[PDB]
Protein backbone atom coordinates (compact mmCIF):
# COMPACT_ATOMS: atom_id res chain seq x y z
CA UNK A 1 0.00 0.00 0.00
CA UNK A 2 1.38 3.48 -0.65
CA UNK A 3 0.12 6.15 1.78
CA UNK A 4 -0.50 9.68 0.03
CA UNK A 5 2.91 11.68 0.04
CA UNK A 6 3.12 14.81 2.95
CA UNK A 7 -1.01 14.14 3.36
CA UNK A 8 -0.76 15.80 6.60
CA UNK A 9 0.93 18.84 5.12
CA UNK A 10 -0.78 19.28 2.22
CA UNK A 11 -4.50 19.09 4.52
CA UNK A 12 -3.39 21.43 6.95
CA UNK A 13 -1.46 23.45 4.03
CA UNK A 14 -4.82 23.91 2.44
CA UNK A 15 -6.94 23.96 5.29
CA UNK A 16 -10.42 22.88 3.44
CA UNK A 17 -13.19 24.41 5.00
CA UNK A 18 -16.92 24.70 3.77
CA UNK A 19 -17.91 26.73 1.35
CA UNK A 20 -14.32 26.43 -0.57
CA UNK A 21 -14.14 24.90 -4.11
CA UNK A 22 -10.93 23.31 -4.75
CA UNK A 23 -9.37 21.23 -8.03
CA UNK A 24 -6.83 18.25 -7.97
CA UNK A 25 -5.02 18.33 -11.30
CA UNK A 26 -3.61 14.73 -10.58
CA UNK A 27 -6.31 12.53 -8.79
CA UNK A 28 -4.22 9.32 -9.97
CA UNK A 29 -4.67 6.39 -7.28
CA UNK A 30 -7.34 9.47 -4.99
CA UNK A 31 -5.27 9.22 -2.10
CA UNK A 32 -5.14 12.88 -1.41
CA UNK A 33 -8.02 13.62 -3.19
CA UNK A 34 -9.94 11.09 -0.37
CA UNK A 35 -7.89 12.92 2.27
CA UNK A 36 -9.46 16.19 1.71
CA UNK A 37 -13.12 15.23 1.62
CA UNK A 38 -12.73 13.55 4.82
CA UNK A 39 -11.78 16.33 6.70
CA UNK A 40 -14.31 18.61 5.09
CA UNK A 41 -17.80 16.66 4.43
CA UNK A 42 -18.96 19.94 2.73
CA UNK A 43 -15.88 20.11 0.43
CA UNK A 44 -16.81 20.79 -3.18
CA UNK A 45 -13.71 19.16 -4.83
CA UNK A 46 -12.78 18.53 -8.89
CA UNK A 47 -10.63 15.95 -10.13
CA UNK A 48 -8.53 15.70 -13.08
CA UNK A 49 -5.57 12.71 -14.63
CA UNK A 50 -3.84 11.94 -17.90
CA UNK A 51 -4.81 8.07 -16.66
CA UNK A 52 -8.35 7.11 -18.04
CA UNK A 53 -7.64 4.00 -15.51
CA UNK A 54 -7.14 6.87 -12.92
CA UNK A 55 -10.18 8.59 -14.36
CA UNK A 56 -12.54 5.43 -13.69
CA UNK A 57 -11.25 4.87 -10.01
CA UNK A 58 -12.22 9.07 -9.49
CA UNK A 59 -15.56 7.66 -11.33
CA UNK A 60 -16.33 4.42 -8.79
CA UNK A 61 -15.09 6.98 -6.01
CA UNK A 62 -17.50 9.29 -7.05
CA UNK A 63 -20.08 6.77 -5.31
CA UNK A 64 -18.62 7.98 -1.92
CA UNK A 65 -19.61 11.10 -2.27
CA UNK A 66 -22.29 11.38 -5.35
CA UNK A 67 -21.31 15.80 -5.79
CA UNK A 68 -18.63 16.54 -3.36
CA UNK A 69 -16.28 14.86 -5.83
CA UNK A 70 -15.80 15.28 -9.76
CA UNK A 71 -13.72 13.58 -11.88
CA UNK A 72 -12.24 14.73 -15.41
CA UNK A 73 -10.13 13.31 -17.88
CA UNK A 74 -7.05 14.77 -19.59
CA UNK A 75 -3.70 16.59 -19.85
CA UNK A 76 -2.81 19.64 -17.66
CA UNK A 77 -2.89 21.81 -21.37
CA UNK A 78 -6.43 20.24 -21.90
CA UNK A 79 -8.03 20.94 -18.64
CA UNK A 80 -9.03 24.53 -18.71
CA UNK A 81 -10.59 23.56 -21.61
CA UNK A 82 -12.38 20.48 -20.04
CA UNK A 83 -12.91 23.12 -17.35
CA UNK A 84 -14.00 25.81 -19.55
CA UNK A 85 -16.57 23.32 -21.09
CA UNK A 86 -17.95 23.38 -17.30
CA UNK A 87 -17.86 27.22 -17.38
CA UNK A 88 -15.79 28.09 -14.48
CA UNK A 89 -13.55 30.38 -16.49
CA UNK A 90 -12.66 32.41 -13.11
CA UNK A 91 -13.21 29.16 -11.46
CA UNK A 92 -12.35 31.30 -8.26
CA UNK A 93 -11.15 27.84 -6.89
CA UNK A 94 -9.94 27.77 -3.04
CA UNK A 95 -6.80 25.26 -3.89
CA UNK A 96 -5.25 23.97 -6.27
CA UNK A 97 -3.10 20.42 -5.80
CA UNK A 98 -0.66 19.61 -8.51
CA UNK A 99 0.73 16.56 -7.39
CA UNK A 100 3.39 15.30 -9.78
CA UNK A 101 5.23 12.10 -10.86
CA UNK A 102 4.01 8.67 -11.63
CA UNK A 103 1.12 7.33 -9.91
CA UNK A 104 1.99 3.97 -7.34
CA UNK A 105 -0.78 2.34 -9.45
CA UNK A 106 0.58 3.37 -12.70
CA UNK A 107 4.18 1.86 -11.40
CA UNK A 108 3.35 -1.11 -9.01
CA UNK A 109 0.51 -2.35 -12.19
CA UNK A 110 3.72 -4.17 -14.48
CA UNK A 111 1.49 -4.00 -17.50
CA UNK A 112 1.40 -0.45 -17.59
CA UNK A 113 5.26 -0.34 -18.28
CA UNK A 114 6.62 2.23 -15.56
CA UNK A 115 8.85 -0.52 -13.46
CA UNK A 116 12.13 -1.63 -14.86
CA UNK A 117 12.48 -4.64 -11.65
CA UNK A 118 9.17 -6.18 -13.33
CA UNK A 119 8.74 -7.22 -16.90
CA UNK A 120 5.66 -5.02 -18.88
CA UNK A 121 5.56 -3.87 -22.32
CA UNK A 122 7.32 -0.64 -22.50
CA UNK A 123 5.02 1.64 -22.69
CA UNK A 124 5.97 4.08 -19.58
CA UNK A 125 2.89 6.20 -20.93
CA UNK A 126 0.59 7.41 -18.19
CA UNK A 127 -2.04 7.69 -20.95
CA UNK A 128 -4.14 4.73 -21.09
CA UNK A 129 -4.59 4.25 -24.63
CA UNK A 130 -7.14 7.68 -24.60
CA UNK A 131 -4.96 8.43 -27.24
CA UNK A 132 -4.04 5.55 -28.90
CA UNK A 133 -1.46 7.04 -31.03
CA UNK A 134 0.66 8.93 -28.43
CA UNK A 135 4.28 7.84 -28.93
CA UNK A 136 5.51 5.36 -25.64
CA UNK A 137 8.73 4.65 -24.28
CA UNK A 138 9.73 1.60 -27.02
CA UNK A 139 8.95 3.81 -30.13
CA UNK A 140 11.23 7.22 -28.72
CA UNK A 141 14.48 4.84 -28.23
CA UNK A 142 14.11 2.94 -31.88
CA UNK A 143 13.18 5.84 -33.47
CA UNK A 144 15.69 8.77 -32.02
CA UNK A 145 19.37 9.08 -33.18
CA UNK A 146 22.35 9.20 -30.97
CA UNK A 147 22.73 12.60 -30.48
CA UNK A 148 18.69 13.01 -30.39
CA UNK A 149 18.04 10.39 -27.49
CA UNK A 150 21.51 11.45 -25.60
CA UNK A 151 19.84 14.72 -24.87
CA UNK A 152 16.76 13.60 -23.83
CA UNK A 153 18.97 11.49 -21.37
CA UNK A 154 20.85 14.58 -20.47
CA UNK A 155 18.25 17.03 -20.08
CA UNK A 156 15.35 14.82 -18.27
CA UNK A 157 17.53 11.80 -16.92
CA UNK A 158 20.51 14.09 -15.10
CA UNK A 159 22.79 11.42 -17.17
CA UNK A 160 26.15 12.06 -17.02
CA UNK A 161 26.38 8.92 -19.33
CA UNK A 162 23.91 10.24 -22.14
CA UNK A 163 26.51 9.17 -25.12
CA UNK A 164 27.42 5.87 -23.80
CA UNK A 165 23.50 4.75 -22.79
CA UNK A 166 22.15 6.03 -25.85
CA UNK A 167 24.60 4.64 -28.17
CA UNK A 168 23.92 0.91 -26.78
CA UNK A 169 20.31 1.31 -27.33
CA UNK A 170 21.29 2.04 -31.19
CA UNK A 171 23.02 -0.59 -31.31
CA UNK A 172 20.54 -2.97 -29.27
CA UNK A 173 17.85 -1.53 -31.48
CA UNK A 174 19.18 -2.77 -34.40
CA UNK A 175 20.03 -6.46 -33.52
CA UNK A 176 16.17 -6.67 -32.48
CA UNK A 177 13.24 -3.98 -31.57
CA UNK A 178 13.35 -2.67 -28.06
CA UNK A 179 9.87 -3.50 -26.77
CA UNK A 180 10.15 -4.81 -23.13
CA UNK A 181 11.51 -3.26 -19.91
CA UNK A 182 13.83 -5.99 -18.98
CA UNK A 183 15.32 -5.37 -22.39
CA UNK A 184 15.91 -2.14 -21.94
CA UNK A 185 17.70 -2.53 -18.84
CA UNK A 186 19.60 -4.84 -19.97
CA UNK A 187 20.27 -2.55 -22.81
CA UNK A 188 21.60 0.12 -20.30
CA UNK A 189 23.24 -1.97 -18.56
CA UNK A 190 25.55 -3.35 -21.29
CA UNK A 191 26.61 0.49 -22.32
CA UNK A 192 28.84 -0.39 -18.85
CA UNK A 193 30.99 -3.10 -17.33
CA UNK A 194 28.94 -5.94 -15.36
CA UNK A 195 29.68 -4.81 -11.95
CA UNK A 196 28.49 -1.58 -13.04
CA UNK A 197 24.47 -2.31 -12.60
CA UNK A 198 24.48 -1.64 -8.95
CA UNK A 199 27.66 0.89 -8.36
CA UNK A 200 25.38 3.84 -8.09
CA UNK A 201 23.40 4.81 -5.27
CA UNK A 202 20.34 6.74 -4.24
CA UNK A 203 20.20 9.85 -2.05
CA UNK A 204 19.03 7.39 0.43
CA UNK A 205 22.73 5.44 -0.51
CA UNK A 206 20.35 2.46 -0.85
CA UNK A 207 21.89 0.87 -4.66
CA UNK A 208 20.06 1.57 -7.66
CA UNK A 209 19.98 0.07 -11.03
CA UNK A 210 22.39 2.01 -14.15
CA UNK A 211 19.06 2.25 -15.98
CA UNK A 212 16.78 4.31 -13.18
CA UNK A 213 17.69 7.29 -14.66
CA UNK A 214 16.78 6.15 -18.22
CA UNK A 215 13.33 4.94 -17.60
CA UNK A 216 13.15 8.50 -15.59
CA UNK A 217 14.15 10.64 -18.95
CA UNK A 218 11.77 8.59 -21.30
CA UNK A 219 8.83 8.73 -18.70
CA UNK A 220 9.15 12.36 -18.81
CA UNK A 221 9.83 12.91 -22.52
CA UNK A 222 6.76 10.25 -23.40
CA UNK A 223 4.82 12.30 -21.08
CA UNK A 224 5.88 15.41 -21.98
CA UNK A 225 5.60 15.79 -17.77
CA UNK A 226 8.20 19.43 -17.92
CA UNK A 227 6.38 21.40 -20.87
CA UNK A 228 2.78 20.02 -19.78
CA UNK A 229 3.71 21.30 -15.87
CA UNK A 230 4.46 24.88 -16.74
CA UNK A 231 0.88 24.99 -18.80
CA UNK A 232 -0.21 23.78 -15.56
CA UNK A 233 0.58 25.66 -13.51
CA UNK A 234 -0.34 28.75 -15.17
CA UNK A 235 -3.88 27.43 -15.82
CA UNK A 236 -4.46 26.63 -12.05
CA UNK A 237 -3.42 30.16 -11.38
CA UNK A 238 -6.18 31.52 -13.90
CA UNK A 239 -8.15 29.76 -12.40
CA UNK A 240 -7.01 29.91 -8.69
CA UNK A 241 -9.12 32.07 -6.21
CA UNK A 242 -7.24 35.27 -4.99
CA UNK A 243 -5.99 34.38 -1.88
CA UNK A 244 -6.33 30.81 -2.92
CA UNK A 245 -3.63 28.33 -1.38
CA UNK A 246 -1.71 25.99 -4.10
CA UNK A 247 0.42 23.25 -3.11
CA UNK A 248 2.50 21.07 -5.60
CA UNK A 249 4.73 18.28 -4.65
CA UNK A 250 8.25 18.29 -6.39
CA UNK A 251 9.77 14.73 -6.57
CA UNK A 252 13.03 15.71 -8.88
CA UNK A 253 14.70 18.35 -9.43
CA UNK A 254 13.92 19.56 -12.81
CA UNK A 255 9.89 19.88 -11.39
CA UNK A 256 10.79 21.63 -8.53
CA UNK A 257 12.82 24.14 -10.09
CA UNK A 258 9.65 24.94 -12.56
CA UNK A 259 7.41 25.71 -9.17
CA UNK A 260 10.30 27.43 -7.75
CA UNK A 261 10.51 29.60 -10.63
CA UNK A 262 6.86 30.02 -11.17
CA UNK A 263 6.16 30.93 -7.97
CA UNK A 264 8.75 33.59 -7.80
CA UNK A 265 9.29 34.73 -11.03
CA UNK A 266 12.30 34.02 -11.73
CA UNK A 267 12.75 33.49 -15.66
CA UNK A 268 12.95 29.66 -16.34
CA UNK A 269 15.92 30.63 -19.30
CA UNK A 270 18.34 31.29 -16.22
CA UNK A 271 21.57 29.25 -15.04
CA UNK A 272 21.06 26.48 -12.68
CA UNK A 273 22.25 26.29 -9.77
CA UNK A 274 23.74 29.59 -9.44
CA UNK A 275 25.80 30.69 -6.41
CA UNK A 276 26.00 34.16 -5.00
CA UNK A 277 29.29 34.46 -6.52
CA UNK A 278 27.94 34.05 -10.15
CA UNK A 279 24.85 35.92 -9.21
CA UNK A 280 27.53 38.95 -8.62
CA UNK A 281 29.29 38.09 -11.80
CA UNK A 282 26.24 37.67 -14.51
CA UNK A 283 25.07 41.46 -13.06
CA UNK A 284 28.26 42.82 -12.83
CA UNK A 285 29.04 42.62 -16.66
CA UNK A 286 25.48 44.65 -17.13
CA UNK A 287 26.90 47.15 -15.12
CA UNK A 288 29.07 48.89 -17.89
CA UNK A 289 12.65 41.17 -10.94
CA UNK A 290 8.81 42.05 -11.72
CA UNK A 291 6.53 41.82 -8.17
CA UNK A 292 5.61 38.45 -7.35
CA UNK A 293 1.98 36.96 -7.63
CA UNK A 294 2.78 34.90 -4.99
CA UNK A 295 2.89 34.76 -0.89
CA UNK A 296 4.42 31.27 -0.13
CA UNK A 297 2.64 29.67 2.71
CA UNK A 298 6.47 27.84 3.81
CA UNK A 299 9.44 30.41 2.76
CA UNK A 300 11.78 27.01 2.50
CA UNK A 301 10.63 23.53 0.53
CA UNK A 302 8.75 20.71 2.93
CA UNK A 303 10.02 17.09 2.87
CA UNK A 304 8.95 13.76 4.22
CA UNK A 305 9.75 13.10 7.96
CA UNK A 306 12.95 11.00 7.64
CA UNK A 307 10.76 7.73 9.75
CA UNK A 308 7.92 8.13 6.99
CA UNK A 309 10.51 7.97 4.32
CA UNK A 310 11.40 4.42 5.32
CA UNK A 311 7.77 3.68 5.44
CA UNK A 312 7.22 4.87 1.79
CA UNK A 313 10.82 5.38 0.02
CA UNK A 314 8.92 6.01 -3.13
CA UNK A 315 8.39 9.12 -1.73
CA UNK A 316 11.45 10.36 -0.67
CA UNK A 317 12.55 13.25 -2.75
CA UNK A 318 9.07 15.00 -2.23
CA UNK A 319 9.45 18.61 -2.13
CA UNK A 320 6.55 20.90 -1.20
CA UNK A 321 6.02 24.12 -2.32
CA UNK A 322 2.59 26.03 -1.05
CA UNK A 323 1.88 29.39 -1.88
CA UNK A 324 -0.86 31.84 -2.07
CA UNK A 325 -1.96 33.77 -5.51
CA UNK A 326 -1.63 37.52 -5.36
CA UNK B 1 32.89 47.29 -61.27
CA UNK B 2 33.72 48.26 -65.05
CA UNK B 3 35.24 52.09 -64.02
CA UNK B 4 38.60 51.57 -62.94
CA UNK B 5 39.41 53.62 -59.72
CA UNK B 6 40.75 56.39 -61.60
CA UNK B 7 37.49 57.14 -62.96
CA UNK B 8 35.47 60.22 -61.09
CA UNK B 9 31.65 60.60 -61.07
CA UNK B 10 30.42 63.38 -63.20
CA UNK B 11 29.20 66.43 -61.66
CA UNK B 12 26.07 67.67 -63.65
CA UNK B 13 24.91 70.95 -62.63
CA UNK B 14 24.67 74.11 -65.20
CA UNK B 15 25.32 76.52 -62.53
CA UNK B 16 28.72 74.90 -61.13
CA UNK B 17 30.41 75.43 -64.35
CA UNK B 18 28.89 79.20 -65.48
CA UNK B 19 30.50 80.34 -61.96
CA UNK B 20 32.54 83.08 -62.71
CA UNK B 21 36.33 82.66 -62.35
CA UNK B 22 37.17 85.98 -60.31
CA UNK B 23 34.37 84.26 -57.29
CA UNK B 24 36.24 81.61 -57.46
CA UNK B 25 38.68 80.54 -54.14
CA UNK B 26 42.41 79.28 -54.48
CA UNK B 27 41.11 76.02 -53.53
CA UNK B 28 37.92 75.93 -55.58
CA UNK B 29 40.21 77.44 -58.39
CA UNK B 30 42.88 73.91 -58.36
CA UNK B 31 39.69 71.79 -57.75
CA UNK B 32 38.53 72.71 -61.79
CA UNK B 33 42.12 72.28 -62.95
CA UNK B 34 42.73 69.43 -61.60
CA UNK B 35 39.02 67.42 -62.97
CA UNK B 36 40.65 68.56 -66.33
CA UNK B 37 43.08 65.69 -66.00
CA UNK B 38 41.00 63.13 -64.39
CA UNK B 39 38.42 60.60 -65.62
CA UNK B 40 35.14 61.19 -65.52
CA UNK B 41 32.54 58.35 -65.39
CA UNK B 42 29.46 58.55 -67.97
CA UNK B 43 26.40 60.05 -67.20
CA UNK B 44 24.02 57.34 -65.78
CA UNK B 45 20.43 57.80 -67.26
CA UNK B 46 18.53 58.36 -64.06
CA UNK B 47 19.66 62.05 -63.88
CA UNK B 48 20.01 65.02 -66.21
CA UNK B 49 20.31 68.83 -66.10
CA UNK B 50 16.90 69.12 -66.36
CA UNK B 51 15.28 72.29 -64.50
CA UNK B 52 12.41 69.64 -63.39
CA UNK B 53 15.15 66.67 -61.62
CA UNK B 54 14.14 66.29 -58.22
CA UNK B 55 16.58 63.37 -56.54
CA UNK B 56 14.57 63.04 -53.83
CA UNK B 57 11.74 61.58 -56.05
CA UNK B 58 13.91 60.60 -58.66
CA UNK B 59 14.77 58.19 -55.13
CA UNK B 60 11.26 57.07 -54.49
CA UNK B 61 11.01 55.88 -57.89
CA UNK B 62 13.61 53.91 -57.54
CA UNK B 63 12.54 52.31 -54.32
CA UNK B 64 9.29 51.70 -55.84
CA UNK B 65 10.37 49.76 -58.62
CA UNK B 66 9.91 46.18 -59.26
CA UNK B 67 11.79 43.78 -61.28
CA UNK B 68 13.80 46.67 -63.50
CA UNK B 69 10.49 47.85 -64.40
CA UNK B 70 10.95 51.91 -64.53
CA UNK B 71 8.39 52.83 -66.95
CA UNK B 72 5.88 51.36 -64.99
CA UNK B 73 7.44 52.58 -61.32
CA UNK B 74 7.63 56.11 -62.92
CA UNK B 75 3.95 56.33 -64.39
CA UNK B 76 2.55 55.55 -60.69
CA UNK B 77 4.91 58.26 -59.54
CA UNK B 78 3.84 60.72 -62.06
CA UNK B 79 0.06 60.09 -61.91
CA UNK B 80 0.20 60.43 -57.58
CA UNK B 81 1.56 63.93 -58.40
CA UNK B 82 -0.96 64.35 -60.42
CA UNK B 83 -3.47 63.05 -58.01
CA UNK B 84 -2.31 65.06 -55.46
CA UNK B 85 -2.55 68.44 -57.56
CA UNK B 86 -6.09 67.73 -58.76
CA UNK B 87 -7.19 66.54 -55.09
CA UNK B 88 -5.60 70.39 -53.78
CA UNK B 89 -7.30 72.36 -56.78
CA UNK B 90 -10.74 70.41 -55.44
CA UNK B 91 -9.65 71.25 -52.10
CA UNK B 92 -8.65 74.87 -53.15
CA UNK B 93 -12.33 75.87 -55.55
CA UNK B 94 -14.46 74.77 -52.56
CA UNK B 95 -12.82 76.60 -50.31
CA UNK B 96 -13.61 80.19 -48.67
CA UNK B 97 -10.94 83.04 -49.70
CA UNK B 98 -9.88 82.76 -46.05
CA UNK B 99 -8.83 79.22 -46.02
CA UNK B 100 -7.40 79.12 -50.21
CA UNK B 101 -4.38 81.25 -49.01
CA UNK B 102 -3.46 78.39 -46.65
CA UNK B 103 -3.88 75.50 -49.09
CA UNK B 104 -1.14 73.91 -51.17
CA UNK B 105 -1.55 72.90 -54.75
CA UNK B 106 1.97 72.02 -55.30
CA UNK B 107 2.37 68.29 -55.47
CA UNK B 108 6.50 69.00 -55.28
CA UNK B 109 5.89 70.52 -51.68
CA UNK B 110 3.81 68.71 -50.53
CA UNK B 111 5.94 65.48 -51.63
CA UNK B 112 8.95 66.17 -49.56
CA UNK B 113 6.69 67.63 -46.67
CA UNK B 114 5.14 64.89 -46.36
CA UNK B 115 8.23 62.66 -46.04
CA UNK B 116 10.18 64.92 -43.73
CA UNK B 117 6.78 64.78 -41.26
CA UNK B 118 8.05 60.75 -41.26
CA UNK B 119 11.72 60.69 -41.27
CA UNK B 120 12.01 59.56 -37.26
CA UNK B 121 14.74 61.17 -35.45
CA UNK B 122 15.75 58.18 -33.31
CA UNK B 123 15.58 54.65 -34.01
CA UNK B 124 16.06 50.55 -31.94
CA UNK B 125 18.85 48.39 -32.91
CA UNK B 126 17.79 44.77 -31.92
CA UNK B 127 20.82 43.56 -29.15
CA UNK B 128 21.68 40.39 -27.34
CA UNK B 129 22.22 40.06 -23.79
CA UNK B 130 22.72 36.88 -21.77
CA UNK B 131 20.61 34.88 -24.68
CA UNK B 132 18.06 37.42 -24.26
CA UNK B 133 17.08 40.14 -26.64
CA UNK B 134 16.43 43.90 -26.22
CA UNK B 135 16.25 46.44 -28.36
CA UNK B 136 18.61 49.42 -27.89
CA UNK B 137 17.83 53.29 -29.00
CA UNK B 138 20.29 55.20 -31.21
CA UNK B 139 20.38 58.14 -33.05
CA UNK B 140 20.14 57.79 -36.99
CA UNK B 141 22.26 59.52 -39.47
CA UNK B 142 20.49 61.91 -41.94
CA UNK B 143 20.58 59.05 -44.73
CA UNK B 144 18.52 56.38 -42.41
CA UNK B 145 16.04 58.93 -41.42
CA UNK B 146 15.43 59.91 -45.03
CA UNK B 147 15.38 56.09 -45.98
CA UNK B 148 12.87 55.25 -43.33
CA UNK B 149 10.44 57.68 -44.27
CA UNK B 150 10.42 56.46 -48.19
CA UNK B 151 10.41 52.45 -47.00
CA UNK B 152 7.62 53.21 -44.48
CA UNK B 153 5.24 55.38 -46.98
CA UNK B 154 6.02 52.47 -50.02
CA UNK B 155 5.23 49.76 -47.29
CA UNK B 156 2.16 51.31 -45.87
CA UNK B 157 0.48 51.83 -49.44
CA UNK B 158 1.67 47.43 -50.44
CA UNK B 159 -0.61 46.98 -46.97
CA UNK B 160 -2.85 44.28 -48.15
CA UNK B 161 -5.75 46.21 -46.53
CA UNK B 162 -6.12 48.57 -49.25
CA UNK B 163 -8.69 46.40 -51.37
CA UNK B 164 -8.44 46.95 -55.02
CA UNK B 165 -7.17 50.58 -54.79
CA UNK B 166 -4.45 51.45 -57.03
CA UNK B 167 -1.23 52.60 -56.06
CA UNK B 168 -1.99 55.98 -57.63
CA UNK B 169 -4.43 56.67 -55.40
CA UNK B 170 -3.56 55.31 -52.06
CA UNK B 171 0.18 57.31 -52.38
CA UNK B 172 -1.21 60.29 -53.10
CA UNK B 173 -4.05 59.84 -50.10
CA UNK B 174 -1.28 58.64 -47.75
CA UNK B 175 1.26 61.84 -49.26
CA UNK B 176 -1.83 64.00 -48.27
CA UNK B 177 -2.02 62.63 -44.55
CA UNK B 178 0.76 62.72 -43.75
CA UNK B 179 1.63 66.39 -45.30
CA UNK B 180 -1.20 66.95 -42.32
CA UNK B 181 0.75 65.25 -39.62
CA UNK B 182 -1.68 62.29 -39.76
CA UNK B 183 -2.14 58.91 -41.38
CA UNK B 184 -0.53 55.84 -40.11
CA UNK B 185 3.25 56.34 -41.41
CA UNK B 186 3.20 59.21 -39.18
CA UNK B 187 1.99 56.97 -36.59
CA UNK B 188 4.69 54.19 -36.82
CA UNK B 189 7.16 57.32 -36.45
CA UNK B 190 5.93 58.45 -33.01
CA UNK B 191 5.62 54.63 -32.08
CA UNK B 192 9.16 54.85 -32.86
CA UNK B 193 9.91 57.50 -31.12
CA UNK B 194 7.77 56.62 -27.99
CA UNK B 195 9.26 52.93 -27.63
CA UNK B 196 13.14 54.72 -27.83
CA UNK B 197 11.65 56.51 -24.83
CA UNK B 198 10.88 53.42 -23.02
CA UNK B 199 14.43 52.32 -23.53
CA UNK B 200 16.45 55.21 -22.60
CA UNK B 201 17.19 53.10 -19.68
CA UNK B 202 18.85 51.10 -21.82
CA UNK B 203 21.12 53.40 -23.73
CA UNK B 204 24.13 52.27 -21.84
CA UNK B 205 24.21 48.73 -23.75
N1 LIG C 1 0.21 16.30 -17.48
C1 LIG C 1 -0.60 15.62 -16.66
N2 LIG C 1 -1.92 15.93 -16.66
C2 LIG C 1 -2.74 15.25 -15.87
N3 LIG C 1 -2.46 14.25 -15.02
C3 LIG C 1 -1.15 13.97 -15.04
C4 LIG C 1 -0.18 14.59 -15.81
N4 LIG C 1 1.07 14.04 -15.56
C5 LIG C 1 0.83 13.11 -14.66
N5 LIG C 1 -0.49 13.01 -14.31
C6 LIG C 1 -1.09 12.07 -13.37
O1 LIG C 1 -1.01 12.63 -12.07
C7 LIG C 1 -0.83 11.57 -11.10
C8 LIG C 1 0.43 11.92 -10.32
S1 LIG C 1 1.08 10.56 -9.31
C9 LIG C 1 -0.34 10.11 -8.28
C10 LIG C 1 -0.74 11.17 -7.25
C11 LIG C 1 -2.20 11.05 -6.80
N6 LIG C 1 -2.58 12.20 -5.93
C12 LIG C 1 -2.45 9.74 -6.05
O2 LIG C 1 -3.64 9.45 -5.79
O3 LIG C 1 -1.45 9.05 -5.74
C13 LIG C 1 -0.79 10.26 -11.89
O4 LIG C 1 -2.08 9.65 -11.89
C14 LIG C 1 -0.39 10.72 -13.29
O5 LIG C 1 -0.87 9.84 -14.30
Amino acid sequence: LHIPVMVDEVVHCLSPQKGQIFLDMTFGSGGHTKAILQKESDIVLYALDRDPTAYALAEHLSELYPKQIRAMLGQFSQAEALLMKAGVQPGTFDGVLMDLGCSSMQLDTPERGFSLRKDGPLDMRMDGGRYPDMPTAADVVNALDQQALASILRTYGEEKHAKKIASAIVQARSIYPITRTQQLASIVAGAFPPSAIYTRKDLLQRSTHIATKTFQALRIFVNNELNELYTGLKTAQKFLRPGGRLVALSFHSLEDRIVKRFLLGISMTERFNLSVRQQVMKTSQLGSRAPLMWELIHKKVLSPQDQDVQDNPRGRSAKLRAAIKL
Amino acid sequence: SRYSPEFKDPLIDKEYYRKPVEELTEEEKYVRELKKTQLIKAAPAGKTSSVFEDPVISKFTNMMMIGGNKVLARSLMIQTLEAVKRKQFEKYHAASAEEQATIERNPYTIFHQALKNCEPMIGLVPILKGGRFYQVPVPLPDRRRRFLAMKWMITECRDKKHQRTLMPEKLSHKLLEAFHNQGPVIKRKHDLHKMAEANRALAHY
